[PDB]
């Protein structure tokens, strides 16, 4: 969802990228860095917007 | 030798997106201010976008706020025209026109005489 | 708009052979590494068959040593992956994965995260 002209919960509601980009989105994964045994509920989401 | 030339036209889901560009060859397109317009099956030509020479004023048709978004590179000689949220209302040709201020006031709401046109490229929206 | 696509499913006999194809669109699949991954009903996802960018590095899971052939056409914008000598314990459904390599190395032998997923096609080896 993080790419220009897309749409989601996050790419509509969290934050919007517009179709005339110029840059890089780079990603990787943090499983043995963002992840506990009981679970990492320190990152919030929104699901709801006006 | 002055060309106007639509591309990217084609068939879409509604719902859908697609990204239409206006190329010009023979000429600095950057000056002139460009509008993208369209013709419904049995329908007249309405504006749907225009924006300025340097880009710095926009217009758009009610039907399409919130869906279309209009932007020019000047250093590419190219307007951009993309579409979002894709109805079968938009089942049209459409066509980009270069042209200049006839008017007073920096904004392009009005329409004027339209200088230079392209040959138009179809966006059909049916699913 | 970036999809990946398999194909070449079905119902086939044990010690019969069978191929599937996993294509792209949207984007231009020669400089992802390309890797087979399977779940058979009640275990988990398991690598079978990784093959490089280029092609020059492959990997297979043991299991499948001597039955399973990948190859891939940079320029069809396709990676293939041969099935001989298929057993009832190759029934599960069929995934194609695209990626860039998380490490260090050519060889493709380790896993890690897989940018792109398809829908997959199932494979079935009963009789």
């Amino acid at each position: 969802q993080i790419a220009p002209g897309q749409t989601g919960k996050i790419a509509d509601y969290n934050y919007k990228l517009p179709d005339d980009f110029t840059g890089c989105v780079i990603a990787w994964n943090s499983n043995n860095l963002d992840s506990k045994v009981g679970g990492n509920y320190n990152y919030l989401y929104r699901l709801f917007r006006k | 030798q002055v060309q106007l030339q639509e591309s990217g036209g084609g068939l879409v889901q509604p719902g859908g997106s697609l990204r239409l560009s206006c190329a010009a060859s023979g000429f600095t397109l950057d000056y002139y201010a460009i509008g993208w317009f369209r013709q419904a099956p049995g329908k007249e030509r309405e504006g749907v976008s225009c924006i300025s020479s340097s880009g710095g004023r926009t217009n758009y048709a009610d039907s399409v706020k919130g869906r279309f978004t209009i932007s020019r590179d000047n250093t590419k000689n190219t307007v951009y025209l993309q579409m979002n949220s894709l109805k079968p209302e938009d089942t049209a040709v459409y066509y980009c026109a270069a042209w200049e201020a006839s008017r007073w006031y920096c904004p392009l709401q009005f329409s004027a005489d339209f200088s230079s046109w392209g040959q138009g490229t179809q966006v059909t929206v049916s699913s």
